């Protein structure tokens, strides 16, 4: 009985964690305010990375 | 020969007399800590 009150919470903890995981990267929107100036240093450690 | 024979007979009561009061006590030791457990988890 211990062991399942344990295993209850824990899916409770994953679920919650796993939604809020899934709703931080739904806020990507910080990145579409990107521009060329930022592209060129993507770029740039794309080139470094080769 | 009569008086013998009631005495095993009367053994084999008495053995399962107390086979029927071992099977009730973990039995009820099996519920009592079932009903306890869905207590908890409820709780």
């Amino acid at each position: 009985a211990q062991a399942e009150i344990e295993q209850e919470l824990n899916s409770v903890k994953d679920a919650l964690r796993a939604q809020v995981g899934a709703l931080a990267v739904t806020g990507a929107e910080k990145i579409l305010g990107a521009s060329i100036d930022a592209n060129a240093h993507e770029q740039l450690v794309s080139k470094l990375a080769a | 020969g009569q008086q013998l024979r009631e005495a095993k007979a009367q053994a084999a009561e008495i053995v399962e007399q107390a086979k029927k009061r071992a099977n009730q006590i973990v039995d009820e030791a099996r519920d009592q800590a079932r009903t306890e457990g869905e207590r908890l988890k409820a709780q």
